[PDB]
RNA sequence: AAGCUUGAGUCUCGUAGAGGGGGGUAGAAUUCCAGGUGUAGCGGUGAAAUGCGUAGAGAUCUGGAGGAAUACCGGUGGCGAAGGCGGCCCCCUGGACGAAGACUGACGCUCAGGUGCGAAAGCGUGGGGAGCAAACAGGAUUAGAUACCCUGGUAGUCCACGCCGUAAACGAUGUCGACUUGGAGGUUGUGCCCUUGAGGCGUGGCUUCCGGAGCUAACGCGUUAAGUCGACCGCCUGGGGA
C-alpha cells in the first residue's frame, strides 16, 4: 500500500520543520502518491471494483482539500500543485 | 523482505536427495541476502492418506524472511521438480524462531 | 465410521456402536440435505427459522 | 488488438483488423529471407490439385527454426515482425556468440525476452526442450513428432498442447483437436502458447481481402451442373442427394483416417 | 451535521422533560446562553450554568412543578430549511399570553411580549409553553 | 470452556498434533465452537490449522481414504 | 477581517475480517474413458412405466481424464456503499474499527442533473463443458396434463473482455447529524487495578432478540426508532386503464 519510511520522507518534504504530520498539503501528495502506484495495478486489474471505490472516494477527498486551499490562499496551492504534478 | 513459513514433502526415496536440496535452498536464500529462522525435518512420516500411490512422505520445515524473487524463484523449482512433491508457502509475522 | 469388533465383545453392542458413531457423523442428515438441490435463499430461511425456534 | 473498422464504403463495414503495435515495422531480416512460389494449387502436371487456391500479394519464405540445434546457448529477442506464410507471428532472436534465427512466437512474449534450448533449460514460455525433462501437466507448441526432426504441432497462432501421461519412453499429448496421443519423451518442444490469440477473432470483410489471402472463389456443386459434380443440375434448385466431393465422397460424417501406422501411438479419437 | 444548535438545545430540553431529568447538558454558545437566560427569567427552568474553555458545556436544571413537567411545547419556528421574520405588530401571541415566543430581537434577544413593548421585530426563534 | 484462552498463546499451530485430533472426530470431521466452548476467532484459527495439516496429509480428510 | 476543537480529517501501534481483483494449488463426490472381478436384473415411484442391462449393466476394485463447486468449520458468525462474498496459499490492493497520543483547523451534510458499482437471467465474440437444468423427447399421471412426478436431455449455468441495467436490489424503513428510562445477551477489540487463577474493575466501538417512555390505524418499531428534533433530498395524491 504504502511504506511507513515513505510517509515520513513525504512529511519531511512538505511539512513546515517536520514537526507537523497531519498537513493538508502533505495529506494531499500522500494521496497522489498512492494513486500513482495504484494506477499500475488498476490498468492492470481491470475489474477490481471495491478497491477502484476506495481510490474514487480518497480521489474525491483529496479535492476537496485542493478546494479548500484554493479559496484559503491561492499561491500556496499552486505552489503544491507545481512540485507534485496535478493538472487543476 | 518479508517473513516466509515453508513446509514442503518430499518423495520416500528422495530423502537422500535432500540434504544437498536443503543446502542449495539455503544458498538460495543467501543470495537475496534472506533470512533463515528454523529448520525442521521430521522426515519419513506415514500419510494420513495416500497420495498418488505413495504411503510414506519425507517432512521439512523452514522458515524464512526473505524479498519475493526468492520466494517466487523456490515457488518455480518446487514447479519444476518432482522429487519435492508439494509446498506450503505462507506469510507470517515477526520472528517466528522456535520448532516443536 | 470404519468400526472394528473387539475381542471379548458381542455382535449386537457392535453394531449399537457403530450406529451411535453414525449418530455423531451425521451422515444420513447430511444425506437428507444433499438428496436434493436447496436453493440457497431457501438454506438461509430455514437457518432463521432454526435461530427463532432456539428462543424460548 | 482487434480495431472495428467504421463503416465508410460498404466494403470496409465488417473489416476487424487484427493489430499488433509491438510489431517492427520495416523490413524483415535479410538472409533468412527466400523465395516463395504461388502454385496455384498446381501439381507437377500442371493441373489443378487443390481447388480455391491462387493469387493475392506475392509472398516471401522465411526459413522459421523449428529444429533448435543451439543447445545451451541463451537466445534473447532482437524484434518481434510479421509473417506472410503462417497465420502465427515470428520473431527475430539474437544469440549470445552471434546469431539472428526466425522463432514461432510464444504467447507472453514481447522484444528483449531471455530463452534457451536444451535440456538444462528452465520453465520459462518460448525454451525448448525435451519432454523427458519437461513436468506434464503444462501447455506446449513447436512439438516435434520425431526426434531432431524438426517441429510440427501447434505452428498456428494462438495454439496450444497439453501434457496428459507421463510413461517412460512415451509420454501422451492430449492434441488441440481433442485427440490424445503418445510421443516419445525425446523429442523438442517449445513451452506455452502460440503469440497470436486473437488471429481468430479477425474478419476478412469483403472478397477482396480473401483474394488477397489467395483464396479463388468457390463454387457450390448444387450450383454447378450435373457433369461437372455431384450435386449438379435440377430446375431451380434440387438437392435430393446426400452430400460428398467433387469426387463423390461422402461428407458428412464419412470418417477417413487409414493411415494405420501411427494408430498404434493414438490412444482416443476427438469427440 | 450538526446544523442548528439552538434547535438541538431545545430538543436536548425536551427530552429532559420527558424523562425527568434534574440536569441537562449540551454543547454552549453566546446566543445559547442568552436564550437560556431568557427562560430562566421567564421562570421554566431553575438554573443555568455555563462551563468549559475549549469545549464549553451548558449545564440546565429542569423544573417538575406538582408531578409534572413545566415546559410543555417547545418548537422552533424560525428554522434553518425557513426562517420566519416578524413584524413588531406582526409578532404573535403564544397561547393566548398564557406561553411565550423566543425573538431574535435587535435590541438583546428576548420575549415576544418584551419586544411588543419596546417596539421592535425580528426573528422569531422558537414557541415555549 | 475455552483451553486456548486459559493457555495465552498467539497462534494455534498445525505443528501440534495432538491439540489438533482432540478438536476432530474420528471420521475426519471438525467439532463446533459451540459443544467444545472455544472463542470464535480461535475456533476459526484450529479450522484453519486443521486445513493446513489436511493439506499436508498430517491429519485426514477422510478415515476411510 | 481574524481565530478555536468537539464536527470532519491525516499521522504511531495494532485488530479481525467469505472486503475485492489476479495467480497458483487440496480434497471428496459425480460423470466419462480403459481394464480386472462378477451375473440377473438395475434404475425409478405413492404405485408403475419410459430408460438402462445377457453386447455383462447396476454392482463393484484399480488406473486414469476432466469440469465445476467447496461438505465438516459455520454460529440472527463476519466483511462490504450496496449488489454480494465461504477449500487453501501467495501477490496486488481497498476499506472498516479501535487504542494511546500528535497535528490540520469547518476542510462539514445532502445532492437536481452527472458519474461509477449493481444478484439473476439474458445478449455479444472467444473459450470451457462434470453435474445440474429451461426448452425439448419419451414415459407416466390425468376427463384433458403443453404441468406437478420419473427417465433422459440442448441453451444456459463456468471463465475471458464487453453490453444489459432490471429483482420482494426488502430492514418493504432515503442519506447524514443530534438527543431519550433499559435488559438479556452475543460479537469485536482495548486500558487500569496486586491477573494473587480461567478471571476483576469498569469502559469504548459492532451487531441480535425482548421490551419501558414514546409513537402509530393498530400490528408493531423501539439508544441500529417507525421516539423526541434538524438538514437535505427523493417520491406519492382513489383503483383500473398503466
Ligand atoms: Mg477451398
Ligand atoms: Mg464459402
Ligand atoms: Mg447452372
Ligand atoms: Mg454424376
Ligand atoms: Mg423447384
Ligand atoms: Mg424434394
Ligand atoms: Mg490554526
Ligand atoms: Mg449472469
Ligand atoms: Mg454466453
Ligand atoms: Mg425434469
Ligand atoms: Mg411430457
Ligand atoms: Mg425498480
Ligand atoms: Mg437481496
Ligand atoms: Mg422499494
Ligand atoms: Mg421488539
Amino acid at each position: 500500500s504504502l511504506s511507513t519510511e515513505a510517509t515520513a520522507k513525504i512529511v519531511s518534504e512538505f511539512g513546515r520543520d517536520a514537526n507537523d504530520t497531519g498537513s493538508t498539503e502533505v495529506q494531499v501528495a500522500l494521496l497522489t502518491a498512492q494513486i500513482n502506484h495504484l494506477q499500475g495495478h488498476f490498468a492492470e486489474h481491470k475489474k477490481d471494483h471495491h478497491s477502484r471505490r476506495g481510490l474514487l472516494r480518497m480521489v474525491s477527498q483529496r479535492r476537496k482539500l485542493l478546494d479548500y486551499l484554493k479559496r484559503k490562499d491561492v499561491a500556496r496551492y499552486t505552489q503544491l500543485i507545481e512540485r507534485l504534478g496535478l493538472r487543476r | 523482505m518479508r517473513h516466509y513459513e515453508i513446509v514442503f514433502m518430499v518423495h520416500p526415496d528422495q530423502s537422500e536427495q535432500v540434504p544437498g536440496m536443503i543446502e542449495r535452498y539455503t544458498a538460495a536464500i543467501t543470495g537475496a541476502e534472506g533470512k533463515i529462522h528454523r529448520l525442521e525435518d521430521w522426515g519419513r512420516r506415514q500419510l494420513a492418506y495416500p497420495i498418488n500411490k505413495l504411503h510414506k512422505a519425507h517432512y521439512v520445515l523452514m522458515n524464512v524472511e526473505a524479498p519475493q524473487e526468492v520466494i517466487d524463484e523456490l515457488e518455480t523449482t518446487f514447479r519444476f521438480n518432482d522429487a519435492v512433491i508439494r509446498s506450503m508457502v505462507m506469510r507470517t509475522k515477526h520472528a517466528v524462531t522456535e520448532a516443536s | 465410521p470404519v468400526i472394528k469388533v473387539r475381542e471379548n465383545e458381542p455382535f449386537d453392542v457392535a453394531l449399537r456402536r457403530f450406529k451411535r458413531s453414525c449418530e455423531k457423523a451425521g451422515v444420513l442428515a447430511e444425506v437428507r440435505r444433499r438428496e436434493f438441490y436447496e436453493k440457497p435463499t431457501t438454506e438461509r430461511k430455514r437457518a432463521k427459522a432454526s435461530a427463532v425456534k432456539r428462543h424460548a | 488488438a482487434v480495431v472495428k473498422c467504421k463503416p465508410t464504403s460498404p466494403g470496409r463495414r465488417h473489416v476487424v483488423k487484427v493489430v499488433n503495435p509491438e510489431l517492427h515495422k520495416g523490413k524483415p531480416f535479410a538472409p533468412l529471407l527466400e523465395k516463395n512460389s504461388k502454385s496455384g494449387g498446381r501439381n507437377n502436371n500442371g493441373r489443378i490439385t487443390t481447388r480455391h487456391i491462387g493469387g493475392g500479394h506475392k509472398q516471401a519464405y522465411r526459413i522459421v527454426d523449428f529444429k533448435r540445434n543451439k543447445d545451451g546457448i541463451p537466445a534473447v529477442v532482437e524484434r518481434l515482425e510479421y509473417d506472410p506464410n503462417r497465420s502465427a507471428n515470428i520473431a527475430l532472436v539474437l544469440y549470445k556468440d552471434g546469431e539472428r534465427r526466425y522463432i514461432l512466437a510464444p504467447k507472453g512474449l514481447k522484444a528483449g525476452d531471455q530463452i534457451q534450448s536444451g535440456v538444462d533449460a528452465a520453465i520459462k514460455p518460448g525454451n525448448t526442450l525435451p519432454m523427458r525433462n519437461i513436468p506434464v501437466g503444462s501447455t506446449v507448441h513447436n512439438v516435434e513428432m520425431k526426434p531432431g526432426k524438426g517441429g510440427q504441432l501447434a505452428r498456428s497462432a494462438g495454439t496450444y498442447v497439453q501434457i496428459v501421461a507421463r510413461d517412460g519412453a512415451y509420454v501422451t499429448l492430449r492434441l488441440r483437436s481433442g485427440e490424445m496421443r503418445k510421443v516419445e519423451a525425446d523429442c523438442r518442444a517449445t513451452l506455452g502458447e502460440v503469440g497470436n490469440a486473437e488471429h481468430m477473432l479477425r474478419v476478412l470483410g469483403k472478397a477482396g481481402a480473401a483474394r488477397w489471402r489467395g483464396v479463388r472463389p468457390t463454387v457450390r456443386g448444387t450450383a454447378m451442373n450435373p457433369v461437372d459434380h455431384p450435386h449438379g443440375g435440377g430446375e431451380g434448385r434440387n438437392f435430393g442427394k446426400h452430400p460428398v466431393t467433387p469426387w463423390g465422397v461422402q461428407t458428412k460424417g464419412k470418417k477417413t483416417r487409414s493411415n494405420k501406422r501411427t494408430d498404434k501411438f493414438i490412444v482416443r479419437r476427438r469427440s | 451535521s450538526m446544523q442548528d444548535p439552538i434547535a438541538d438545545m431545545l430538543t436536548r430540553i425536551r427530552n429532559g422533560q420527558a424523562a425527568n431529568k434534574a440536569a441537562v447538558t449540551m454543547p454552549s454558545s453566546k446566543l445559547k446562553v442568552a436564550i437560556a437566560n431568557v427562560l430562566k427569567e421567564e421562570g421554566f427552568i431553575e438554573d443555568f450554568k455555563v462551563e468549559g474553555d475549549t469545549k464549553p458545556e451548558l449545564e440546565l436544571t429542569l423544573k417538575y412543578f406538582q408531578g409534572k413537567a413545566v415546559v410543555e411545547s417547545i418548537q422552533r419556528v424560525s428554522r434553518p430549511g425557513l426562517r420566519i421574520y416578524k413584524r413588531k405588530d406582526e409578532l404573535p401571541k403564544v397561547m393566548a399570553g398564557l406561553g411565550i415566543a423566543v425573538v431574535s430581537t435587535s435590541k438583546g434577544v428576548m420575549t415576544d411580549r418584551a419586544a411588543r413593548q419596546a417596539g421592535l421585530g425580528g426573528e422569531i426563534i422558537c414557541y415555549v409553553a | 470452556f475455552c483451553r486456548f484462552t486459559e493457555e495465552g498463546v498467539q497462534e494455534i499451530d498445525y505443528k501440534d498434533i495432538a491439540t489438533l485430533k482432540n478438536y476432530i472426530t474420528e471420521s475426519g470431521k471438525i467439532v463446533p465452537s459451540r459443544i467444545t466452548g472455544t472463542r470464535a476467532k480461535y475456533q476459526r484459527q484450529l479450522a484453519r490449522a486443521i486445513k493446513r495439516a489436511r493439506y499436508l496429509s498430517l491429519l485426514p480428510y477422510t478415515d476411510r481414504h
